[PDB]
């Protein structure tokens, strides 16, 4: 029906159908994700004899995805038990401050390793190239700090919203107001979404003008650009498309009626597990590959 | 009409001396060694790390208060550390990037270094101001410098790649001996404890004794296969050790003019760049080119134990003069102090 | 030959201002850590301030902190001492004294020749019980200082130095961490010492050896100096 | 006339290194062990030190 | 850590300091190794960049600043000293292309060509070597030209059809110096015809610097 959400009107069901396909879906995320990233940091921590800044972002996203799937378990159950999450005030805050921070974290650091890929192939000689590691440590550092900076705010809330018989622990909700939460998903998928179509377009662009694309590795590295850009867009567009379907049908109609949100709703969150694909798909791309 | 004769001669000659080495080999010293105990496994771990080089490190050695060290390495920058703190007293930089060979004065007042540029040059570390200058740049050799050791603070002997090894005068600054002997490159230098006698390892397989007042060849030990690449002498001053490419370690002896005891080992394929003995001389610590460093019992040829914290082939290795540490180079840019 | 000339001074009214520069060119700057030593007339020597290489780390004694300021312009090669609120007791001999600190060197090897000013009108204490003693030439003679702690440290070394001022001339060292024989001085001199109380030989005296000795600690800022004792031929 | 030249100064050196007496091979073995036993205890890379007379520690 | 560690430390933290602000500086610059017969036209190539021991070259181009060693200079064995010079980003090799007519002094016995393909072998598939890619310049191309005319490539090249003409000889003998690639999955070979003007030996110089620098870039992040 109609709930109430203290100066923001809202109205967020607990349609069926999301317990019997969402549950399994976020199964075999959190094992295959739990298992690359486990295989992955394996090599970090004990059997890589060398470092550099990239093998440093790409131990952090390693990082950020494998708290985001440590994560995921505890959502799995609250939707398995049809929002009913059962497990206090502090959980919430914490499980919704681990999902968005992290998601940041991994579009930011796919964002920074494209910038990265960008200047090593177009620009050279640039001297960001040549980047020490303290500095390169440095520099996540700060990133890790803009990525919390934006983030905090889902810990001062009262997030575990009590509504008739049940235990709401979303941080994404539907109601008749703007939030910074709904803006930063916005540029969220946008900018990183700009900045990395653009990096690749121009990394593909100069190496085949360059014609070195002749060499057997070589366009393996080309088609695995390609395909990082083709999975983030296919983990980031489906939610991002209905949360721009849903501003719309709110601008133009309102929350007169809440019944012309059901399915606007229920693929929503849907869509909203595709992003966490990217947890389990960052570790054949990104690090498995690339011999 | 001659040259067949004088062949054929020294051809006897080699033959004589062959048999006379063979007349007092009736006992072997690796079978000699079977009543005492074996020294048994032994673990060694790196005390120390010192960082700071960010090329191949090529040479370094001990100075002998066992407590300060020098190091060659190939960005061009000449390092005295402190081993026990792990701090740079000195950053010496040099006018050639390519030295392969590095030593430090007895007192400590001098150090030496060389390599591709043909030039063991002298630097002066005690001066009236704050800075480290170039005391002598000696030159003479034709091929590239592969060891200068510091007899005293006003001789040195040098050896390089020109199959010759000459002995020079600081203060005037040229060359006083010449050892011509070899016929291959010389790749290494051993001074005796007592300063008197010298061996210098050559490409053709082959280790001579020389002798520094008089200045000509007293002996040639022969029986490794490919290019020796280090010489150390045994502490006592009567033996020695050569180290190749043929994966093989060699005890000679000055008295008996022979070959004693050979270190080698069937996993173990690659050469030798550094042999270095201990200070009792029951050690032998051989660093190959397998990434890691080897220890070998002098007495019975028995792998006594290994040192494989190295991340590249170790270059250069010594032992300090009081036997409290080892410290290794390789080409990782590390350094690393053993015990 | 090297040498640190010294300028400014001669008279200043009570709750002025002076600056005092220091100039050591031709030999290394950058790497030597410059210090400050005051001497009052007819009285010890008083460390003042100290700058080390690269101008990371100043310090400054407990009655100068907050009106002295030490600087250097290392391209320039010179030594400040922004002095601001002079009092009467501030008349002194100020001196420029060179330090350079890595494992073996000696530091406090060169002092200045060191510049008059007159103004008109906790830590180890070291003690030295003479300060007048009468000796015939040729003959030995021994002059000990104590301390309030032992100087003796986990490094192994006790941190104690002997400088010697022969009349009208600036004070030089010739022994440094108690045992070390500074370059450039006889071999007649010896020092020893154990924990707390130290002591300083001479073999034989001769007559550019009669002059005042100062024992001084460096275990940790601010340096004491000693009283000085005065040998008369 | 380099090559005679060289000839015999092989055939001289290697008959100056022919003359040289050696004791036999038993006897150096012996010397070696003996000097190697008289400096066992004297040897911290042979026998651990302890830690306290170690001058290099983590 | 009494006064006098303290500032032994911070004497070395500064010593630090200045060494990690060499070699950055140093990090900016091609190191490139010049091989040879010695013959073959090297100072033409060198005297045309520069617009005992062993000699150095340095000079800039487009903000970038190459290092150039003539290791010509030694005679010892190439195998006791090739391995200083592993870490290097390409290496030149001046061919000359008009001495099939000449023999070397000391053997007469081998074509002078010969000689240089042997040291392109051993160079080429060096155990140091795997990586490092090789700039091979063809000088004498005037030379060659104008001695065509009077001697066929036959000579040098016994398994030849016998074109006698210069485009399709520099077509053989490049193809020919390239044929000694062994590792072809590692490395490259980029071939110039030394020309009459100075900048085009150097632009290409360049490009395939940047390349190899292009390469080593993409296999530090991976890609490669
Ligand atoms: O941040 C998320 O991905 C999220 C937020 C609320 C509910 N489910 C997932």
């Amino acid at each position: 029906h109609f709930l109430e959400i203290d100066k923001k009107n809202c109205c967020v069901f607990r349609d069926d159908f999301i317990v019997k396909v969402l549950p399994p879906v976020l199964g075999l995320e959190f094992i295959f994700g739990l298992l690359g990233n486990g295989l992955a940091l394996w090599i970090f921590c004990f059997h890589l004899k060398s470092w550099k800044s990239s093998r440093i972002f790409l131990f952090n996203l390693a990082v950020a995805d494998f708290l985001l799937i440590i994560c995921l378990p505890f959502l799995m159950d609250n939707y398995v038990r049809r929002w009913d999450w059962k497990f206090g005030d502090i959980p919430c805050r914490l499980m919704l401050f681990m999902l968005a921070m992290n998601r940041q974290g991994s579009i930011i650091f796919l964002t920074v390793v494209a910038v990265d890929r960008y200047f090593r192939v177009v620009h050279p000689h640039h001297a960001l190239n040549k980047i020490s590691n303290r500095t390169a440590a440095i520099i996540s550092c700060l990133l890790w700090g803009i990525t919390i900076g934006l983030t905090v705010h889902l810990l001062k809330k009262k997030m575990p919203i009590q509504n008739g018989g049940a235990n709401l622990c979303s941080s994404f909700s539907i109601c008749h107001t703007f939030q910074w939460h709904e803006a930063m998903f916005l540029l969220e998928f946008f900018l990183p979404l700009g900045i990395i179509l653009f990096c690749s377009a121009r990394i593909i662009w100069s190496l085949r003008q360059r014609q070195m694309d002749r060499h057997a590795k070589i366009k393996r590295a080309i088609t695995f650009i390609m395909v990082v850009a083709i999975v983030f867009v296919i983990c980031f567009l489906p939610s991002v498309v209905v949360r721009i379907r849903i501003f719309w049908l709110l601008h133009t109609s309102g929350t007169q009626n809440c019944e012309v949100y059901r399915s606007v709703d229920l693929a929503f969150f849907i869509t909203l597990s595709f992003t966490y694909m990217n947890s389990m798909l960052d570790p054949v791309v990104y690090y498995f590959s690339s011999p | 009409s001659e040259l067949d004769q004088l062949r054929q001669e020294a051809e006897q000659l080699k033959n004589q001396i062959r048999d006379a080495r063979k007349a007092c080999a009736d006992a072997t010293l690796s079978q000699i060694t079977n009543n005492i105990d074996p020294v048994g496994r032994i673990q060694m771990r790196t005390r120390r790390t010192l960082r700071g080089h960010l090329a191949k490190i090529y040479a370094m050695h001990w100075g002998t208060d066992s407590r300060l060290l020098v190091s060659a390495s190939q960005d061009g920058k000449l390092i005295i550390w402190d081993s026990y703190t792990t701090n740079k007293v000195h950053a010496i930089p040099l006018r050639s990037s390519w030295v392969m060979t590095c030593a430090y004065a007895p007192s400590g007042n001098y150090v030496a270094c060389g390599g591709l540029d043909n030039i063991c040059s002298i630097y002066n570390l005690k001066t009236r101001e704050g800075n480290v200058r170039v005391s002598r740049e000696l030159a003479g050799h034709t091929g590239y410098l592969s060891c200068c050791r510091f007899l005293d603070d006003n001789q040195i002997v040098t050896s390089s790649g020109d199959t010759t090894c000459a002995l020079w005068d600081i203060e005037t600054g040229q060359q006083t001996t010449t050892f011509t002997g070899h016929t291959g490159d010389v790749m290494s230098l051993s001074l005796a404890p007592d300063t008197r006698l010298f061996v210098s390892g050559a490409c053709d397989a082959s280790a001579k004794l020389w002798d520094v007042r008089e200045g000509m060849c007293r002996q040639t030990f022969t029986g490794h296969e490919s290019d020796i690449n280090a010489i150390c002498f045994f502490p006592n001053g009567n033996a020695f050790a050569t180290g190749s490419d043929d994966a093989t370690c060699r005890l000679f002896d000055l008295r008996a003019d022979q070959e004693l005891m050979t270190y080698s080992h069937d996993n173990i394929i690659c050469g030798i760049t550094s042999v270095s003995f201990s200070k009792s001389g029951r050690l032998l610590l051989a660093g190959y080119d397998d990434f890691n460093c080897n220890v070998w019992d002098a007495l019975k040829a028995d792998r006594a134990g290994v040192l494989a914290g190295h991340d590249n082939r170790v270059s250069c290795l010594g032992v300090t003069d009081d036997g409290m540490a080892v410290a290794t180079g390789s080409w990782d840019s590390f350094l690393k102090i053993w015990n | 030959d090297v040498q640190l000339v010294e300028s400014g001074g001669g008279l200043v009214q009570p709750g002025g201002s002076r600056k005092l520069s220091c100039s050591a060119s031709g030999f290394a700057f950058s790497s030597f850590g410059m210090h400050w030593v005051r001497q009052a007339p007819e009285k010890g020597l008083e460390w003042v301030a100290y700058i080390s290489s690269g101008s990371g780390t100043i310090y400054y004694a407990d009655t100068v902190k907050g009106r002295f300021t030490i600087s250097r312009d290392d391209p320039k090669n010179t030594l400040f001492l922004q002095m601001t609120s002079l009092r009467s007791e501030d008349t002194a001999m100020y001196y420029c004294v060179r330090s350079i600190y890595y494992y073996g060197s000696s530091p406090f090897d060169f002092w200045g020749q060191g510049t008059t000013l007159t103004v008109s009108s906790s830590d180890i204490v070291m003690t030295q019980a003479t300060s007048s003693v009468p000796v015939t030439p040729g003959e030995s003679v021994s002059i000990s200082c104590r301390s309030s702690k032992s100087l003796l440290h986990s490094n192994g070394n006790t941190y104690l130095y002997w400088f010697l001022q022969r009349p009208g001339q600036s004070p030089q060292l010739l022994i440094y961490r108690m045992s070390n024989l500074a370059s450039g001085v006889p071999d007649r001199f010896s020092g020893s010492g154990s924990g707390t109380a130290f002591t300083l030989t001479i073999s034989r005296l001769e007559a550019e050896d009669v002059g005042v000795y100062y024992c001084m600690q460096h275990l940790e800022y601010p340096l004491t100096f000693g009283a000085g004792t005065k040998l008369e031929l | 006339t380099a090559s005679i030249a060289q000839a015999r100064k092989l055939v001289e050196q290697l008959k100056m290194e022919a003359n040289i007496d050696r004791i036999k091979v038993s006897k150096a073995a012996a010397d070696l062990m003996a000097y190697c036993e008289a400096h066992a205890k004297e040897d911290p890379l042979l026998t651990p030190v302890p830690a306290s007379e170690n001058p290099f520690r983590e | 850590l009494s006064a006098e560690d303290k500032a032994a430390v911070e004497r070395s933290k500064m010593i630090d300091r200045n060494l990690r602000e060499d070699g950055e500086k140093a990090a900016r610059e091609v190191k490139l190794l010049l091989l040879g017969a010695g013959e073959s036209g090297k100072s033409t190539i060198v005297k045309q960049m520069k617009i005992t021991g062993i000699v150095e070259t340095h000079f800039t181009f487009k903000d970038l600043h190459f290092k150039m060693f003539d290791v010509g200079g030694q005679r010892s064995e190439r195998k006791k000293w090739i391995h200083c010079f592993e870490g290097v980003t390409a290496i030149i090799f001046c061919v000359a292309l008009s001495d099939y007519d000449l023999v070397l002094a000391e053997d007469e016995e081998m074509n002078r060509m010969h000689e240089s393909m042997k040291l392109f072998d051993s160079i080429c598939n060096n155990k140091w070597f795997t990586d490092t890619s090789i700039i091979l310049f063809l000088n004498k191309k005037d030379l060659f030209e104008e001695k065509i005319k009077k001697s066929p490539l036959t000579i040098c090249y016994p398994e030849y059809a016998g074109s006698n003409t210069y485009e399709e000889a520099a077509a053989y003998i490049q193809c020919q110096f390239e044929d000694l690639n062994k590792r072809k999955d590692t490395k490259e070979i980029y071939t110039h015809f030394t020309c009459a003007t100075d900048t085009k030996n150097v632009q290409f110089v360049f490009d395939a610097v940047t390349d190899v620098i292009i390469k080593n870039n993409l296999k530090d992040c991976g890609l490669f």
